Formats: structure tokens, sequence, C-alpha cells
């Protein structure tokens, strides 16, 4: 099978900026290359066929090239909405084989997040479960760590992330972490805290609450 | 009464969107009547028969007050007071009114370096005479073009070879009759290997 | 205009053979090899293989020999992909693509393979802090844990709460069940003044609740 080496993996641009993504074949592939567009819906679209042919309908800033086994679609002025995900695509051997992909973004200027502790509702500590949640609202870039100490204790293997997409507006995203306890292990324990590092904090920002005060 | 075979050499071709002309050997010269030679020819689309008789001195007569793209069977009898024994049926189609529908069934496969399979369909009953596989490198060398002209429809499929290795081009493929072509359609892609 | 029309997405039960769908319009359905590709959610993408309508002929991803049977019925110009014995590792968007080239796409059908119980949500509120600042900002949420299966919808205030809002992408928990929050963030001095109701829908189990979220007692 041959392989499709897609670099890089994750680029962040700016508007008007000029970009170029490269895949490397691991054989010879000729000019049997396609680069493929996807939208945050999944829609997949045919941007270049055959390596340098742009297909009609496709804007003018985009073109693809070659040189030996490199092949690069370049996008000569970013457009908003450009900022998705790209693919190559070879088919000189069977089973075709594509690139591992590429996702763009946009870069704006560091935004450290918001940070946000929540208990568990009463409601559902009798059902017998307990989530905590941390917020991080509206931070830039995405990079971004959460970790959980409950009475000092750090935990792991209790607590799943969620994030959202880039925001369309102001290009920051939010951040969910929710640590699932029993109704035991929750009661059996005071301090619950979130402890969070991003680039925009100059030091770890810790939020936290007492269970049972106010 | 009378009994004698039909004549062989029988050919039944179209000479218009409205008549077919049906053509035979000279006759049998021992004895005539006078001596006649008829023939019979019916719609397959429709229910339509006419009954002709002809002298038999000719070799040829011209089935007139046809319909376009219509299928129709002949059969013909040597007779004398009459009572021939009659020919076996022919087949003819009637020139088309219309032009002819684009090829069906358009297969590409087994792209090499330098050639690839074309395989294609076409509809009976459109006088359709060539179909043609014509070829351009894609896009801006719309300068130049090959195309196989087949005048044999009893052909499906053709080897495309000598083309330029890891190069794109677009295909067509038309059918040609009487009235024209096939309306032009969009191409299809065909992209070769590099050189192994 | 070319188009290929495959359903959104379909719920298999494990090891239960699901039968995609992939219908053409718009073209000679029978003059074009039809693709199928595999996309794990997240994920890079994978060639399955392909069938030419005109005879049914097959080239398959050797990786797919036993797990995806191709066929076409010409009469509904429909090109359909098989999958046999389906467990989790077969969930997955599966896109049909037409061309040798793939140079029309479908939008593809999301399978979920899964054997959970359909299941509405509880929903939770998750309280504005005792602490917001005094002249700064609070937030405050709905918790949505425990339903199956996607999706859910979750507005604010009957859909008058719209800035500020996040509703995060739900994850899928060790039990199978899914769970998500919905947060808005909304100014400190409007809490106790202003309700704050997140409306939460789950289609597919008829549940609906509108959960007031307001400050503790205490």
């Amino acid at each position: 099978d041959i392989q499709m080496t897609q670099s890089p993996s994750s680029l962040s641009a700016s508007l008007g900026e000029r970009v170029s993504l490269t895949c490397r074949a691991s054989q010879d592939i000729g000019i049997s290359l396609n680069w493929l567009q996807q939208e945050p819906d999944g829609t997949i679209k045919r941007l270049i066929y055959a390596t340098s042919s742009l297909d009609s309908g496709v804007p003018k800033r985009f073109s693809g090239s070659r040189s030996g086994s490199d092949y690069s679609l370049t996008i000569s002025s970013l457009e908003s909405e450009d900022f998705v995900d790209y693919y190559c695509l070879q088919y000189a051997s069977s089973p075709y084989t594509f690139g591992g992909g590429t996702k763009l973004e946009i870069k704006r200027t560091v935004a450290a997040p918001s940070v946000f502790i929540f208990p568990p509702s009463d409601e559902q500590l009798k059902s017998g479960t307990a989530s905590v949640v941390c917020l991080l609202n509206n931070f830039y870039p995405r990079e971004a760590k959460v970790q959980w100490k409950v009475d000092n204790a750090l935990q792991s293997g209790n607590s799943q992330e969620s994030v959202t997409e880039q925001d369309s507006k102001d290009s920051t995203y939010s951040l969910s972490s929710t640590l699932t306890l029993s109704k035991a292990d929750y009661e059996k324990h005071k301090v619950y805290a979130c402890e969070v590092t991003h680039q925009g904090l100059s030091s770890p920002v810790t939020k936290s609450f007492n269970r049972g005060e106010c | 009464m009378i009994g004698l075979p039909p004549p062989r050499g029988l050919n039944l071709l179209p000479k218009s969107q409205t008549t077919l002309n049906l053509t035979w050997q000279p006759i049998f010269p021992s004895s005539e009547d006078d001596f006649y030679v008829e023939v019979e020819r019916r719609s397959v689309q429709k229910s339509d028969q006419q009954n002709i008789k002809v002298p038999g001195n000719l070799t040829s007569v011209l089935l007139n007050n046809l319909h376009p793209r219509e299928q129709y069977v002949v059969r013909a009898r040597v007779n004398t007071k009459a009572q021939g024994e009659w020919s076996e049926d022919l087949t003819a189609w009637t020139l088309s009114d219309i032009l002819p529908p684009q090829p069906e069934n358009i297969k590409i496969s087994n792209i090499t370096h330098s050639s690839a399979v074309i395989s294609w369909t076409i509809l009976d009953g459109y006088s359709i005479s060539s179909i043609t596989i014509r070829y351009k490198v894609q896009g801006k060398n719309e300068d130049q073009h090959v195309d196989v002209k087949i005048k044999n429809a009893t052909i499906t499929q053709y080897q495309l070879k000598g083309l330029e290795p890891e190069t794109a081009y677009q295909v067509d493929i038309f059918a040609e009759n009487n009235i024209g072509s096939s309306n032009p359609a969009f191409s299809h892609e065909l992209v070769t290997l590099p050189e192994s | 205009q070319v188009q290929l029309q495959q359903p959104g997405a379909e719920l298999v039960r494990p090891g239960a053979s699901v039968k995609l769908s992939c219908k053409a319009s718009g073209y000679s359905f029978t003059s074009y090899w039809m693709n199928w590709v595999k996309q794990r959610p997240g994920q890079g993408l994978e060639w399955i293989g392909m069938i030419h309508p005109s005879d049914s002929e097959t080239r398959l991803n050797q990786k797919f020999m036993d797990k995806a049977t191709l066929t076409v019925d010409k009469s509904s110009s429909t090109a359909y992909m098989q999958l046999s014995s389906p467990t989790s590792e077969d969930s997955a968007v599966y896109y049909c693509a037409r061309g040798l080239y793939g140079n029309s796409w479908g939008q593809g059908t999301l399978v979920t393979v899964s054997a959970a119980s359909t299941k509405g949500p509880s929903v939770f509120p998750l309280a504005p802090s005792s602490k917001s600042t005094s002249g700064g900002t609070a937030a405050l949420g709905c918790l949505v844990k425990d339903y199956f299966p996607e999706p859910v919808t979750v507005s604010w205030n009957s859909g008058a709460l719209t800035s500020g809002v996040h509703t995060f992408p739900a994850v899928l928990q060790s039990s199978g069940l899914y769970s998500l929050s919905s947060v808005v963030t909304v100014p400190s001095s409007s809490l106790g003044t202003q309700t704050y109701i997140c409306n939460v829908n789950h289609k597919p189990s008829n549940t609906k609740v509108d959960k007031k979220v307001e400050p503790k007692s205490c």
C-alpha cells in the first residue's frame, strides 16, 4: 500500500495569508492525485484533480503543484471559509490511500480562559452519582491542561473533556471537563478543585469549592 | 401450383426514412407463365402489412410509405398461378428521423502507462452507423485530439494505445447516424499511470 | 446537476448486517465507477473499494474483503454497500463518490454500531456560583446526562438567550450513553433578577425538559 505523508497535520494562519500543504508519496504515483476539502459538517468536495487541474467553480486562489514525490496544495490568500480540513488521495495503485489530513484554524491573539467550577446538584446525588464540571470559557490557542484534585489528590481516569469548534465570531475555544464519582466517594471528601494551565495564564489557575459550604 | 424456391441473393436495405429497397438475383430461365414474384412487408412496432407483386424480369423493389425508426419484416415468393414457396424473413430499419442517443454503459478500465480499455453500448433501430472515441489532453491543450472511428456496430470495446504516461485526458464517445451525431455531453476522465 | 443521495445516519445492532444506499441522479448511472470511503469520527479517510454499475465488476481494498459487499440496482440507479457482522470498529461515516477520480461525493451516512437501548436524559442544573464577581460575569448551565442515541438539542429561555451560549459536543461515556453540558455566561448582577431556563429536547425518546437554573439556597 502506498503511503501519503501529509504535512503539516495542523496549521494556524491568518486571513489573507498564503499557505501550502504537502503530501509525499512512498512510491511513484505520477500525477494520479487529488486534493479534497472537508467542511465541518462532513461535506467532501474535490478541489484539484490530477495534481494540478482546478475543478470547475473552485476559486482561483486554490492551486496544486508537484515536485518529485512531493505534492502541494497552495492557497494564495486565505478566506474565512478556507479554515477547514484538507486531504490528498492517491489512485496510482490499489488500494487508493489518503493523506492523513490537515486541519486549518484561524490564528488570533492569545486569550486566557475564564474558569468556573460547578458542584453536583442535590437532585443528582440522590440517584447515587456525582458529576463535577469545570468550564474553560473562550480561550486561544486550543491547547489547555485541566487537572482535578480531590482533597488535594490529583485524579486520573475518571474525567472526560469536550471542546467546542473554533468560534465563528471571535475564533476562541471553550472546553468542559467532567469529573464523575460515586455518591459515596463524593461525600467522603471535602475540597474539589479544577486546576487550569494555558498559555494565556502566566501561572496555573485553580477554581474550587468545599462540599456542603456556600 | 406452382412450387419453386425463392431467390437467394436477397438484400433488404434502407434508402430513406420512408423507403427500403429489396434486391435479388436474376430469374430461373426455364419457363414463365406470365411469371411474377411477390413480396410481403409488415411492421414490428405497428400492425400494418402490404402485399406487392412485381414482374419477374426485375431484381429489386422499393418499399414505400414507411415510417422512420420503424423495423419491418419482409419475405418474397416466386409465383406462377401462383403458390410459390416463401423466402426466409429479412429484417431492416428505416433510417432515423432524429439524432441518435449517446452511447451508454461507458466503462473505462485497465489503465496503464500508455493504454486503457473503453467499452460502451448503443441502442438499436436508430440507424447508428459508427461509434467515435475522441480524446485530448486535459484542458489547456484544446488544440489537437485523436478520434477512433469504429464503423462496425458489432464492436463494443476498444483498447486505446499510445497514450502519454502520467497524463490526464478527456474522453468522449459519440454515435453517428444519417441525421447527425450524439448530442455532446460531459467528457469522461482518464489519467494514465507513470512509467514503471 | 449530479446528485448522490445517502441517508444521514443508521443505527446498527452489533452483529446484524446493514445495507447502505447511495442513490444517483442527474447523470448516466451505468457510465461511471462508484467508490465507497470510510471515515471514523475525527479520523482520516479510507478507501473501501469501487464497483461499476454497468456489469457490477468490483475492486476492493483487501482490508475490507470480508467486511463489505458492493452491489447496484440499475432500475433505481442505486448503489449499495452491505457491511457484515458489524462491530464498534465499523462505526464511521461511509461516503459514495462517482467516477474513477471521485468528481462528485455523497453527503455520507453516519453508522453507529451499538446495543444500547433508547433512553432519555436526566437534566441537572450547573448553578451559578455564590462567589460570582459583584460587577463581573457569572457562568451557569445544564448537565444533560445519560441518553441514547444522538442528538439532543438545548436552548436557553426558549431561544431568547443566544449570546455566550456553549453547548458542548456530547461525549460517549464508558456506560455507552451520551452526556453533554450547555453553559452560558451572563452578568452577575442579573442573577436573582433574570430567570434562566435550559430547554432540552431528546426526540428519540420524546424527552423535553425545561430546567430553571438558579443560585442554590444558602
